[PDB]
């Protein structure tokens, strides 16, 4: 888990906004770009997989969900869901209708819906705490900061922008070595093709 | 120089210069800069000053 | 500030080691009369070394 | 075994940042620092391997470690766990559960885990001390000093940063030929594969 | 020059040149550069306070 | 044998600090530094070997090495202990279980340990002696000055570093070149592979 404290510390001293009476940067700005930074590191990564298994009935015909990132798995009445649609079909093979965080089934049929998803949990206040691994500081940071350095106040901030995407990448290349260590089978050869 | 106007003067060009548009290095020696040149106008603005009064 | 003697004569070098607005005072004496004067010295601390 | 007092000093050395009086860098600062730069060591070299043994029943279902980065061995009652997840599966093939740091069994079944993983022994004082090999020094200081060089003091901090980027991969060089002469074979020969 | 002034003035223009923001050569350098540009400030401020008195 | 006094005078010289009444670097440090330099020179090129046959039972279970850089060869009563851990496992084949700076035997079984390893005899004090060969004074020299000359003195000091790496380079290759001819086979000709 990372303290937001933390990492607005960090993005104020690497700013050279470290001032706690002047705060040229609103901490609304900092809360607004650590959102931002956790959606693309978690559409990115894929790193919160949520399951929700509700009912959809002809009263309620849609599954509010919060956060969507995307769909990789549907399941109705244990039957597997192929495609994905935002259109409402009218008949025809049976699909997922996605409506902007609403999930309903294209054809409506009455039964329960099993997805998997991916969340953001963001945060909304400064003393919040993100659950997310530690090793993910590096790239809140080197995300968030990016996104700051192009505001206009130096004539050379593209460079420095250019600089901390390489660190960016570093971070990143971090972060896929801790996933691969922890969510990753522990395998040291392949398996022959069987056909 | 006279220091504590010199501190102040920099104090007050650090506060110009805002510092989350310069490089500490830079903004420091610019501000550094133009405080010795405030003194340098300031010694004239002594003589002046005496002169008037 | 009381009588203190931190010179010899005409000239002063006021070194502080404090914080407070000193008072020094020139003394004139003689075997007719004395005279003193007052001068106001105010001592501050560096606000570049200050936190 | 480093004492963290060495660790610093050669780090405010290197920052021209030397003086008992001013310390521009707060000691909080540091040894945050210091705890980022033991993640990535950590974690790259794998350098702490943990074995837990605990029980799991049905009062308490999740076994809590510390300091997690990955897992690379699970048996209960010295069976294999083959997969890895962290979605709560209901049915299906035995797999383990992440929580975070916390671990489970998916479909889960009353029993023992035997968990090999990876640890941090993190630092919280100045006056603590790191258990990791001498040769380790190099690492964390050439890794914590491109993580300090960052804040913009210079116009040409980055530079310096690229530099010490070369001088820290010489360090994990010697790194790995320390860890290599500990804890590999000594073997001059490969053996014929036999199929 | 005058001596002492120019020990405290250098003194002072490392400080506020903070010397983690600097390379040493170049700090030590330029308050050198800037204590002597002061004590060719200060001789005429003797000779402007001298004309004051 | 290295006197640390002709080290510690020529590091000085070449810092422009060889001035008795100013010692901008202080002693400590150049102690610590050139206790650096033994650890990398004496991974690098694996000087020293020592053979320690001590004696492991129920009561004892640890032998304790001293400045271990790496283990080469393990005989427990005259047989070979093939692999090396870090996880203490419990029963299987017999392993080699180093704790940092601790060896025992991970399926323990009482016993003699008779280990080959690799050590530092590192200095503290300035009046020390170094029981290296001579030839390895530029090696000490030239790896503890790249060492310091990364202080920010100067803004020309990385391309002095970038110098110095070459020169320590040479010197290694000197230090190779002697260590062949002491420690190694005066053969002309290979041998034909006998299979």
């Amino acid at each position: 888990m990372i303290e937001v404290s933390e990492v607005i510390a960090k993005v104020r001293e690497r700013l050279n906004d470290n001032e706690v009476g002047n705060y040229e940067i609103l901490d609304s700005v900092l809360v607004e770009n650590i959102n931002q930074a956790l959606l693309k590191i978690c559409l990115e990564f894929r790193l919160k997989k949520a399951i929700t298994r509700s009912l959809i009935t002809e009263e309620e015909r849609f599954l509010t969900l919060n956060n969507l990132l995307g769909i990789e798995s549907v399941k109705l009445d244990k039957k597997e869901i192929e495609s994905r649609n935002t259109i409402e079909k009218d008949t025809g093979e049976l699909e997922l209708l996605i409506l902007s965080d609403r999930i309903s089934v294209t054809p409506f049929k009455i039964g329960e819906l099993e997805v998997v998803y991916y969340t953001y949990e963001e945060i909304r206040n400064i003393l919040e705490t993100i659950k997310l691994p530690k090793i993910c500081l590096d790239v809140l940071v080197y995300s968030v900061l990016c996104n700051l350095l192009e505001i206009p106040n130096n004539e050379t901030n593209f460079s420095v922008l250019a600089n901390y995407k390489q660190l960016l990448k570093l971070a990143k290349d971090n972060l896929t070595n801790y996933l691969s260590l922890m969510y990753s089978k522990n395998i040291h050869f392949s398996k022959v093709v069987r056909v | 120089m006279d220091t504590t106007r010199f501190i102040r003067n920099f104090i007050l060009f650090k506060d110009a210069l805002q510092k989350q548009n310069f490089n500490n290095k830079d903004l420091n020696t610019t501000s550094m800069q133009a405080a010795l040149q405030s003194e340098q106008l300031a010694l004239s603005e002594e003589s002046q000053y005496l002169q008037s009064e | 500030e009381a009588n203190e003697q931190i010179a010899s004569g005409s000239v002063c070098l006021f070194r502080s080691d404090k914080v407070r607005k000193h008072t020094i005072t020139f003394k004139a004496i003689n075997t007719k009369t004395s005279l003193s004067k007052n001068i106001t010295i105010s001592v501050i601390a560096n606000k570049l070394k200050e936190r």
